C-alpha cells in the first residue's frame, strides 16, 4: 500500500543490479568480485520483490545464498593457497594445485552467474517473468536489469579462467614450493579434506533444497504454504501459459547471453600460436551450429 | 602393498575353477532334484491340472 | 603464520590447547543442553500453533478471537 | 582435404617446390593491367600536374587502342 | 532433458522423433479407412473445440 | 628425492593413471579399449577394402608441403613472387565463405531473419568488425611484383570468400608505423591484429590502402632482394 | 438445428489460421504447403452406410483381441474420462527416451560435421551427395526403428492384456459393435466406463 | 622446513615515531596507532584530485553506459509488445476491494464510543478519507487494467459466438 | 462441464477452505473447487518432492490433477488474455479484420524482428 515502495524498489533494485554486476565484471580481486556480485543480486532481489511475487524472491534468495557461499569458500581456498593475495593477476595454473577448487568453482559459478540451463537462469527468468511494465522509468529499469543480468557471464568467466586456466602470472615461490617431488604422496593436497567435504556437501544440499523449493513453487500443483499476502497479480500466468511475444523477448535475452559467451570464449586479447586456429575453430563452430540447426529441425 | 602373485588361467584357483565349480555343484540338484521334483509335481495331476473354479468367475455383472 | 612466543602471565587465547578438552566439552555441553531443555519447556508452556489439517475454528467457541463489549 | 574424392587435377607441392616452373595462376577479379586506372575526363588541373608520364602513357595507349578499334568498326556501318 | 524450455525459446521448436501408435493395424479393409477418417475428423474437431472452449469459457468464473 | 618407496601404503604411479586423461604424461601401456588396440585387434580393419578406403580418402599427400621453399604459380608472365600467406589466408577465406551459405541459409531457414539481422548488426559493429572482417579487408593474401609496370599485384579476399587482385604503384608505397596507427585503431589491434605483423604495415598513399602481412607468411629472398623493392 | 459436423468443419475453415498455424520460415512454409496437398482430406460427413459388417464368428480370438484393442483406442480418442491414467498410458504411444533423443541428435551432429567438412573442403560431388542422401535416409529409418520396437515389444502384450481384461467385462459383441463405423460417436462420447472407479 | 627460522622479529610491528605536530584541527581525522597510523578515510582513487573532478570523470565515463542502456532499450522497444500485467482479475474484492471499502466506510472518523467528543481527526496521525493521492494512482491503474482485461475476454467471447452464429447461418442458408 | 467445476460439482465452503489450508494464491483464483480434491489426495498420498517433480501424471492423483490442470489452463489463459494475444500474433491482419477484440487490437504492435 505504499507509492514510495512502488517507485523506489524497482528503480533502485535495477540500478543496483546493473552497477554491481558491471563492477564485478571488471574486478581483479576475487573477494571484491563476489562482493559486487552480491550487490547485483541484492538489487535483483529488490526487483523481484517489486514484481509482487514473493515465491520468486524466496527462490532467488536461496539460490544466490547457496552458490555465493560456495563460491566464497572456493575463492577463499584459492586465496589461502596464493598466500593472502586475493587478486588473480598473480594467479593462473591453479587447476593442478587446486583440482577440487577448480571443479567446484566451475559448478558454483555456472550456477551463480545464471548461465543458461542452470538454477540461476531459472531465477533470473522468473524475475523477468513478473517485472511490471507500468513504471514511468521502465526504460532505465529494464535496461539496467538486462545489463546486470548479462554481467554474470563476464565475472564468472574472468574469475574462473584467470584463477585456474590462465598463464602462470603468480610468483615462482607459490608454484615451486608446492611441486617438490618429496611432497608426492597419497596425503598431498593444497587444501583440506575437511574443506573439500564441506564444499561438496554444501553443493549437494544446496541442489536438494533448491529442487525442493522449485517443486514446491514452480510445479503445476502449487504446494507452498501461505505467504500471508493478499496482493495477488497475474505474473504466474506468463510462467504457466505465456504468449509468443514474451517468449520472443526472453529469446532476445538468451541470444544476448549467447553472443557474450561467444565473445568471452573466442576473443584473442593476446598473441598466441593458436590465434589462427582459434579463428578456424570459431568458423567451423558457426558452420556446425548452422548445419546442426538445419538437420535437427527439418531433415530429421 | 598387497603384491598378489597368481598364475592366471594356469592354476587351480582361476579359469579351471570357473570351469569346474558349476559342473560339480549342480550334480545332485540336476540328478536327484529334477526327478524328485517332477514326481512330486505330477503325482497330483493323476487325472488333470485343472483348477476347480470355485467362487464362480463365470458370472459377470 | 609462524608461531611466536606468548607471555606466560597474559590470559590470551593465542595457540591455546587444553589437553583435557574432552571432559571440558562434556561438562560444558550436557549441562547447557539441560538448561536449554528447561527453558524450552518453559517457553513451550506459552506456544501458539494454527489448527492442523482438516480442523476449523468454530467462531462461537471461546478459542475464537473476541471483541470488546463496551 | 577430401572424402570420396580424387585429386588428379590437383597441382603437386612437389611441383610447386621447384623454382622456375611454368605454372600460371588465374584468379577471379584479377585486374593485372592498369589500362583504365588513370583515365579521367573534365580534369580540374593539368594531367601533368596530377599524373606523371607512366599514368599518362597508360591512358594514351588505352585511348589509342579504343579509337583504333572503333575506326575498325567504322568499315561496316 | 526435462526442462528444455531454454532451447524452445532460443532455437525454436525442433522436429521431434516420430511417435505413432501403429495401433490401427489391428483392423483391415475399408473399415480401417472409415475409422481413420472418423478419427482424423475427431482430432480436427477436438482442436477446434479446444479453441472454442478457450474463447467461450471466459465468463464462466464469476 | 621422492620417498614413496619407503612406505607401503603410500600411493604408487599406477594409481596415478586415471589422471592420464587429465594430465599429459608419456605413454606407459595400451588399454584394451584404446583406439589403437581396437584398430589393431579387430580383423575387419586388416581387410584390403578398409585399407584402400583409408589410403584414398581424407587429406591427400599432394597437398602436403614437401619442402621449406615454395614457389607459387606466377600471377603474371613477367611478375616474380614476393610474399604469400600460408594458413591465416585459408582461415580467413573459409570464414568469409560462411556468408555464401549461412547468410542465404539464415534468410531461407530462420523463422525471423529480421531478428537474426538485428542481432548480427551490433555483433558486427561492436565485436566482429574489429576482430576478423576489417583485418581481412586489409590482409594481403598474396603479393607479387610486375616489373614492366614497376607495380605490385596484391591478391586479397572479398566478402563472400572472393579473391581479387589489385595493382599498386611501388613509388606510392609508404611505411605506416604502428604508433602512427596505434590509438586510432586500438580495438582492431586489440582483438584482431595478432595474426598480422603490426611492425610491418604498409600503405598505398594514392588510395589510402593498408597492407598487413601475416606473421606466418612466407617471403621469397629473390623477390625481396630485388632492385625494384631494394 | 444444423449438422454439428458441418458446423465444426466450417468453423475449422474459418479459424484454422488462428490456432493450427504458427510462424514458419520460407522453407517451413514450403514444407507446410507441400504437406497440405499430401494431408488427409477433412470430410465433415463420412459415408459409413456403404460398409457391411462381419459377425464375430468369422474372426478368431486373436483377431477379436486386436479389434477390441482398436475399440479401446477409439473410446479413448472420443471419451476422455473412460480410462484411468495407467490404462491411458498403456493405450497411448510410449514416450521416447534418452536413447532415442541422443540417437537423433548424434545423427544430427554427424550430419552437421560431415556437411561442414564438405563445405570447408568444397567436397561436393555425385558420390558425396549420394552418401549424404543415403546417410540421412538410413538415419530417418533407424529413428523410426525405436518407436516400432517400443510399441510392439512393450505395449502390445500390455494392450492385449488390457483387452482381455475388457473383453471379459464388457463383451466381444460390444467391442465389435463399437469398431463398426456406423456406431454413434455421440453415444460413444457419453459411454460410462464400468471398469473405471472415477 | 629445511632451516631453523628464528622467532618472528619485532620489526613485524615497527614502532611509529611522531615527526609532526598532531594538530587539533585534525582531531580524529587519523586512526592513531603505534604501528602504522592511518588517515581516517582512504582514497584509493586519488588519481582524481578533487571530488568535483571525480564527479566530472564519473559522469563522462558513465555516458558510455547511458548509451548502452539506450541501445538495449531501443532494441527491446522496437521488438517487444507490452504484456498483460496487473492484479488477478478473478479476485477484485480482495486487495483492490479492501482499499476502496476502507475509503468508503470512513470508520476512522466516527464518534467516540464513550461520548468523549473527540473523533479520529483530533490527532497528529489522523485519517483523511478525501486525500486522492499516493498509492491511489497505482490502485486506479490496476483496476483499469483489470477492467481492460475483462473487456478483452468479453470481446473474445462475443467474437467466437458471432463466428459460430455466422457459420450456422452460412451452412443453413445454402441448404 | 465448466472448467472451474470439479468431478463431483461440489462447492467448498469458507470453513472447508480454511480447514484444507488452501494457499492464498490459489484462493484468489477460481480453481479452489478443483484444487481442494487434489490437495486432499496428495495429503492422503504423501510423496517426495522428486515424485511430484518427475511424474507427469502425478501418480495416484490423476483425475484430480486433470481437473485442476484444466482449471489452471483456463484461469491462467484468462488472466493473461493469451488466447486473444496468440490469435493476434498468428494473423494480425485477419484478427483485426474479424475484430476478435478491438480493445487489444487497437494498441497491438508485433515488432520489426518478428516478421515485421
Ligand atoms: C583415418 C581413419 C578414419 C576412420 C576412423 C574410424 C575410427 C573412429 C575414429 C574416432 C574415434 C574417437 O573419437 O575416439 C574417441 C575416444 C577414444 O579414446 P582413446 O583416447 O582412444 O582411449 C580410449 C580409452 O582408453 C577407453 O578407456 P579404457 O580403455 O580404459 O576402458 C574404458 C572403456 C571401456 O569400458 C571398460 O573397459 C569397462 C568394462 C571392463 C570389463 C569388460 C569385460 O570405457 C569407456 O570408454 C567409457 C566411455 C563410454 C563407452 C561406451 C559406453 O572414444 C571413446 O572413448 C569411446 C569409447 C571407446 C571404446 C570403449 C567402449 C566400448 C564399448
Ligand atoms: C545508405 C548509403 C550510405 C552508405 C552506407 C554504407 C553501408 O551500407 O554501411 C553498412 C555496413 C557496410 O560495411 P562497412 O564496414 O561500413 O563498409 C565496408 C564494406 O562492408 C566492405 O565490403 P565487404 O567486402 O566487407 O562486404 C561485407 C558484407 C557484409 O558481410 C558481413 O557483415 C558478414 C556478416 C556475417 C556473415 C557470416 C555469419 C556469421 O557486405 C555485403 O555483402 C554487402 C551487402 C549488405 C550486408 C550483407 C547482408 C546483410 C543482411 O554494413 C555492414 O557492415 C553489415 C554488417 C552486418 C551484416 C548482417
Ligand atoms: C539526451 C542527449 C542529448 C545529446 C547529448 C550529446 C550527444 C552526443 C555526445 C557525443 C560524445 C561527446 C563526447 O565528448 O564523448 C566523450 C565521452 C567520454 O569521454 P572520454 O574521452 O571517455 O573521457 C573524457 C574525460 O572524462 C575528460 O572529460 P572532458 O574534460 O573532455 O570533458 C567532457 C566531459 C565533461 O563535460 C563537460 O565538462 C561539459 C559540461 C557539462 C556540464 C554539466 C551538464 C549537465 O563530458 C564527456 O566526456 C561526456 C559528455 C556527455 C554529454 C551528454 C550527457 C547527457 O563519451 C560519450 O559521451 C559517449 C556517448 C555517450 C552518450 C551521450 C549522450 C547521453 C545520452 C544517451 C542516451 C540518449
Ligand atoms: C551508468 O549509470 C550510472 C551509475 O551506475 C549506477 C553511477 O554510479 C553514476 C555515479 C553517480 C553518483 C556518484 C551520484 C548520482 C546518483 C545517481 C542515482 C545517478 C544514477 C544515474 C543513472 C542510473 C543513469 C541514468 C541516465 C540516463 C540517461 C538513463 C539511461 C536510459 C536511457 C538513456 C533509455 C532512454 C529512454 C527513452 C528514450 C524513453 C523514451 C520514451 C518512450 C519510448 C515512451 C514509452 C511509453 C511509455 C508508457 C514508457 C514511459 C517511459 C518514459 C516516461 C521515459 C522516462 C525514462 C527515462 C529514463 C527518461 C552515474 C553518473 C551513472 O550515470
Ligand atoms: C538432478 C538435479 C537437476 C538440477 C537441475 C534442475 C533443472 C530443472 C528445474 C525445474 C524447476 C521447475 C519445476 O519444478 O518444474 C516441474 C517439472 C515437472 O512439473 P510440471 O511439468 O507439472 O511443471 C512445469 C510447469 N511449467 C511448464 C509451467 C514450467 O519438473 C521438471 O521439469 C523436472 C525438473 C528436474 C527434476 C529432477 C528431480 C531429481
Ligand atoms: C534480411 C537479412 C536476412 C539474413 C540475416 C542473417 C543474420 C545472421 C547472420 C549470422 C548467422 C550465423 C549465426 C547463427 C547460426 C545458427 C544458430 C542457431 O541454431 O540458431 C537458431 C535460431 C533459429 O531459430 P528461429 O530464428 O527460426 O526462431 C527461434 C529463435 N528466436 C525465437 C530467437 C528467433 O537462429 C537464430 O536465432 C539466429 C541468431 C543470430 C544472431 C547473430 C549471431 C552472431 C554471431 C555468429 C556466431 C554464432 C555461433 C553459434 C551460436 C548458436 C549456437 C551456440
Ligand atoms: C553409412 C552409415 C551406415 C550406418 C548407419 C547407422 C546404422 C545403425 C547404427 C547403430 C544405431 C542403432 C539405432 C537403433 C537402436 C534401436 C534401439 C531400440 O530398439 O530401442 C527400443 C527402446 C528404446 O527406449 P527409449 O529410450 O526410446 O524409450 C523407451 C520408453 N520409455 C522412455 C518409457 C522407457 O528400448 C530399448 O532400447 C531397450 C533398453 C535396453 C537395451 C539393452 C541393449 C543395450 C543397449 C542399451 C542402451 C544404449 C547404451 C549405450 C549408449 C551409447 C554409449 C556410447
Ligand atoms: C563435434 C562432434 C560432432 C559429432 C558428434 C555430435 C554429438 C552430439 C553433440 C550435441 C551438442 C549439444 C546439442 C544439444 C544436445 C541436446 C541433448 C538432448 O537430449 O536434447 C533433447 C532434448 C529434447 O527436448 P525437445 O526439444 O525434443 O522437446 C522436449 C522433449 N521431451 C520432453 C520428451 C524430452 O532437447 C532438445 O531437443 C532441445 C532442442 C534442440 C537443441 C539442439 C539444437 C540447437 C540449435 C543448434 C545450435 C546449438
Ligand atoms: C547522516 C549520517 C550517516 C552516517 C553513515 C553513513 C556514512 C557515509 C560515509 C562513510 C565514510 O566516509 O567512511 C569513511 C571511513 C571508512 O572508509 P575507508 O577509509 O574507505 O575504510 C575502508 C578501508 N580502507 O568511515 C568513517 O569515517 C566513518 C564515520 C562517518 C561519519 C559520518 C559521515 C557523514 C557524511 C555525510
Amino acid at each position: 500500500l505504499s507509492k514510495y515502495a512502488y517507485f523506489i524498489l524497482p528503480l533502485i533494485g535495477s540500478v543496483t543490479a546493473f552497477y554491481g554486476g558491471l563492477v564485478s565484471a571488471f574486478q581483479s580481486d576475487t573477494k571484491k568480485t563476489l562482493a559486487y556480485s552480491t550487490i547485483s543480486h541484492c538489487g535483483f532481489l529488490m526487483v523481484s520483490y517489486s514484481t509482487g511475487v514473493l515465491e520468486f524472491v524466496i527462490l532467488y534468495l536461496y539460490v544466490h545464498g547457496f552458490f555465493k557461499a560456495a563460491t566464497f569458500l572456493c575463492v577463499g581456498n584459492v586465496n589461502r593457497f596464493n598466500r593472502n593475495i586475493q587478486d588473480f593477476k598473480r594467479m593462473g595454473g591453479f587447476y593442478k594445485y587446486l583440482p577440487f577448487e577448480c571443479l567446484a568453482s566451475f559448478v558454483c559459478m555456472i550456477n551463480l552467474s545464471g548461465l543458461p540451463l542452470t538454477l540461476g537462469f531459472y531465477i533470473k527468468h522468473l524475475l523477468f517473468i513478473g517485472l511490471v511494465e507500468s513504471y514511468t522509468l521502465y526504460p532505465l529499469i529494464f535496461s539496467s536489469l538486462i545489463l546486470g543480468a548479462i554481467a554474470g557471464v563476464f565475472y564468472s568467466y574472468r574469475l574462473f579462467y584467470s584463477i585456474f586456466f590462465d598463464t602462470k602470472k603468480g610468483k615462482k615461490a607459490i608454484y615451486l614450493q608446492a611441486s617438490r617431488i618429496i611432497l608426492n604422496s597419497k596425503f598431498y593436497s593444497n587444501t583440506s579434506l575437511a574443506s573439500n567435504l564441506s564444499i561438496t556437501f554444501l553443493v549437494l544440499i544446496s541442489y536438494t533444497v533448491i529442487l525442493y523449493l522449485y517443486c514446491t513453487t514452480l510445479n503445476n500443483y502449487y504446494s507452498l504454504s501461505d505467504l500471508k499476502s493478499i496482493y495477488i497479480n497475474n505474473a504466474y500466468s506468463y510462467f504457466y501459459k505465456p504468449d509468443y511475444n514474451f517468449l520472443n523477448a526472453v529469446s532476445i535475452l538468451n541470444w544476448f547471453v549467447i553472443i557474450l559467451l561467444i565473445s568471452v570464449i573466442y576473443l584473442n586479447w593476446r598473441w598466441s600460436y593458436y590465434y589462427t586456429k582459434s579463428i578456424d575453430s570459431l568458423s567451423k563452430f558457426i558452420l556446425f551450429s548452422f548445419f546442426f540447426f538445419i538437420f535437427s529441425k527439418y531433415i530429421l | 602393498m598387497r603384491r598378489i602373485f597368481w598364475n592366471f588361467k594356469t592354476a587351480f584357483v582361476g579359469l579351471p575353477m570357473f570351469s569346474l565349480a558349476p559342473k560339480n555343484i549342480l550334480v545332485y540338484p540336476i540328478v536327484v532334484g529334477v526327478p524328485l521334483y517332477t514326481f512330486i509335481v505330477l503325482q497330483n495331476s493323476v487325472r488333470g491340472f485343472a483348477y476347480f473354479d470355485e467362487y464362480d468367475s463365470d458370472v459377470k455383472e | 603464520f609462524q608461531k611466536y612466543p606468548i607471555p606466560r602471565y597474559l590470559h590470551v587465547g593465542q595457540w591455546i590447547v587444553n589437553k583435557n578438552w574432552k571432559w571440558n566439552t562434556f561438562h560444558m555441553f550436557f549441562p547447557t543442553a539441560i538448561l536449554c531443555f528447561m527453558v524450552w519447556r518453559n517457553s513451550m508452556i506459552s506456544t501458539a500453533k494454527p489448527p492442523n489439517y482438516g480442523e476449523y475454528v468454530d467462531p462461537q467457541s471461546p478459542v475464537a478471537p473476541k471483541a470488546i463489549k463496551y | 582435404s577430401g572424402l570420396l574424392r580424387n585429386f588428379e587435377k590437383l597441382v603437386c607441392q612437389s611441383q610447386l617446390s621447384k623454382a622456375g616452373h611454368k605454372l600460371l595462376l588465374r584468379s577471379p577479379n584479377s585486374t593485372l593491367h592498369p589500362t583504365a586506372f588513370y583515365y579521367k575526363r573534365n580534369s580540374s588541373q593539368r594531367l601533368a600536374n596530377e599524373m606523371d608520364v607512366f599514368q599518362l602513357g597508360l591512358a594514351a595507349a588505352a585511348l589509342t587502342r579504343q579509337a583504333n578499334n572503333y575506326a575498325q568498326l567504322l568499315d561496316q556501318v | 532433458y526435462l526442462e528444455p524450455s531454454y532451447f524452445h525459446e532460443t532455437f525454436g521448436h525442433m522436429s521431434q522423433p516420430p511417435k505413432y501408435d501403429l495401433i490401427d493395424s489391428n483392423i483391415n479393409g475399408v473399415e480401417k479407412k472409415l475409422n481413420k477418417q472418423i478419427l482424423h475428423r475427431e482430432h480436427n474437431e477436438h482442436k477446434l473445440d479446444g479453441f472454442v472452449s478457450m474463447f467461450k469459457g471466459s465468463d464462466v468464473a464469476k | 628425492g621422492d620417498i614413496r618407496h619407503k612406505f607401503s601404503n603410500e600411493i604408487t604411479d599406477d594409481d596415478y593413471d586415471y589422471q592420464r586423461a587429465m594430465h599429459v604424461k608419456p605413454p606407459k601401456e595400451e588399454s584394451l579399449f584404446q583406439l589403437t588396440n581396437i584398430l589393431s585387434s579387430v580383423p575387419v580393419f586388416k581387410t584390403r577394402f578398409f585399407l584402400d578406403f583409408i589410403a584414398r580418402n581424407l587429406d591427400t599427400n599432394s597437398a602436403v608441403s614437401t619442402s621449406d621453399f615454395v614457389a607459387p604459380p606466377r600471377v603474371h608472365e613477367n611478375s616474380f613472387f614476393v610474399y604469400h600467406s600460408r594458413e591465416l589466408g585459408n582461415v580467413i577465406r573459409k570464414y568469409r565463405s560462411l556468408e555464401s551459405i549461412v547468410l542465404p541459409g539464415a534468410l531461407l531457414t530462420f523463422t525471423y531473419p529480421l531478428f537474426a539481422a538485428f542481432v548480427a548488426i551490433p555483433s558486427y559493429y561492436f565485436m566482429f568488425n574489429a576482430k576478423i572482417y576489417e583485418m581481412s579487408r586489409r590482409f594481403v593474401v598474396r603479393m607479387d611484383v610486375l616489373p614492366h609496370l614497376e607495380m605490385i599485384s596484391v591478391q586479397r579476399i572479398g566478402a563472400f570468400g572472393i579473391l581479387y587482385t589489385k595493382l599498386h604503384r611501388i613509388q606510392d608505397l609508404e611505411y605506416v608505423p604502428f604508433d602512427q596507427v596505434k590509438e586510432q585503431e586500438n580495438y582492431l589491434w586489440a582483438i584482431g591484429g595478432h595474426g598480422v605483423d603490426n611492425q610491418l604495415i604498409f600503405k598505398d598513399r594514392s588510395t589510402g590502402e593498408f597492407f598487413y602481412f601475416e606473421r606466418q607468411g612466407v617471403w621469397d629472398a629473390k623477390g625481396l632482394n630485388h632492385p625494384l623493392l631494394n | 438445428n444444423v449438422d454439428q459436423h458441418e458446423l465444426k468443419a466450417e468453423m475449422i475453415k474459418e479459424l484454422s489460421h488462428y490456432y493450427d498455424h504458427h510462424d514458419l520460415s520460407l522453407f517451413g512454409k514450403v514444407q507446410h504447403f507441400v504437406e497440405h496437398l499430401l494431408e488427409e482430406k477433412h470430410h465433415a460427413k463420412i459415408n459409413t452406410s456403404n460398409f457391411d459388417q462381419k459377425k464375430l464368428e468369422n474372426f478368431s480370438e486373436s483377431k477379436q483381441i486386436s479389434r477390441t484393442v482398436f475399440a479401446l483406442k477409439k473410446i479413448k480418442t472420443f471419451n476422455h474420462d473412460f480410462f484411468t491414467s495407467e490404462e491411458e498410458m498403456i493405450l497411448e504411444p510410449l514416450p521416447l527416451g534418452i536413447l532415442t533423443y541422443g540417437l537423433k541428435y548424434a545423427f544430427a551432429g554427424v550430419d552437421a560435421a560431415l556437411l561442414t567438412y564438405f563445405w570447408r573442403n568444397w567436397n561436393f560431388n555425385v558420390r558425396t551427395i549420394g552418401l549424404l542422401g543415403g546417410l540421412v535416409g538410413i538415419q530417418m529409418a533407424t529413428l523410426h526403428i525405436p518407436n516400432l520396437v517400443n510399441e510392439v515389444v512393450i505395449q502390445t502384450p500390455r494392450r492385449r492384456a488390457l483387452a482381455k481384461k475388457y473383453i471379459s467385462a464388457y463383451g466381444p459383441q460390444f467391442f465389435h459393435d463399437i469398431v463398426n463405423p456406423k456406431y454413434d460417436i455421440e453415444h460413444l462420447r457419453h459411454l460410462q466406463n464400468k471398469l473405471n472407479p472415477y | 622446513h629445511g632451516w631453523d627460522r628464528p622467532d618472528v622479529p619485532l620489526s613485524f610491528n615497527p614502532l611509529y615515531v611522531h615527526k609532526r605536530e598532531l594538530s587539533i584541527f585534525d582531531t580524529n581525522m587519523w586512526m592513531y596507532d603505534q604501528v602504522y597510523p592511518e588517515y581516517v578515510i582512504s582514497y584509493n582513487e586519488i588519481h582524481l584530485v578533487d571530488q568535483w573532478k571525480g564527479l566530472k570523470e564519473s559522469f563522462s565515463q558513465s555516458a558510455y553506459w547511458w548509451a548502452m542502456m539506450a541501445m538495449v532499450f531501443g532494441f527491446y522497444f522496437i521488438n517487444t509488445t507490452p504484456r498483460q500485467l496487473g492484479i488477478d482479475t478473478n479476485d477484485l474484492k480482495g486487495f483492490l476491494g479492501e482499499y476502496y471499502g476502507q475509503y468508503k466506510k470512513r470508520s476512522g472518523i466516527r464518534s467516540n464510543f464513550l461520548g468523549l467528543d473527540v473523533t479520529g481527526e483530533n490527532s497528529i496521525i489522523q485519517p483523511n478519507y478525501d486525500r486522492k493521492n499516493g498509492i491511489r494512482d497505482v490502485i486506479d491503474s490496476l483496476n483499469a487494467d483489470a477492467g481492460k482485461r475483462k473487456l478483452i475476454n468479453l470481446e473474445a467471447k462475443n467474437f467466437i459466438e458471432r463466428v459460430e452464429k455466422e457459420c450456422e447461418q452460412r451452412i443453413l442458408k445454402k441448404g | 462441464g465448466a472448467w472451474n467445476e470439479n468431478q463431483q460439482h461440489y462447492k467448498y465452503s469458507k470453513e472447508e477452505i480454511e480447514a484444507y489450508q488452501v494457499p492464498m494464491r490459489i484462493k484468489a483464483g477460481p480453481c479452489v473447487d478443483t484444487y481442494i480434491p487434489l490437495k486432499k489426495c496428495f495429503q492422503e498420498n504423501p510423496t517426495s518432492f522428486a515424485a511430484k517433480m518427475l511424474d507427469g501424471r502425478k501418480g495416484k492423483c490423476a483425475k484430480e490433477f486433470k481437473y485442476y490442470n484444466t482449471c489452471l489452463n483456463h484461469w491462467q489463459t484468462y488472466e493473461n488474455n493469451s488466447h486473444v494475444t496468440n490469435a493476434y500474433w498468428a494473423d494480425t491482419s485477419k484478427a483485426n479484420a474479424d475484430g476478435i477484440s478491438n480493445t487489444y487490437g487497437g494498441s497491438f504492435r508485433k515488432g520489426l524482428a518478428w516478421l515485421n
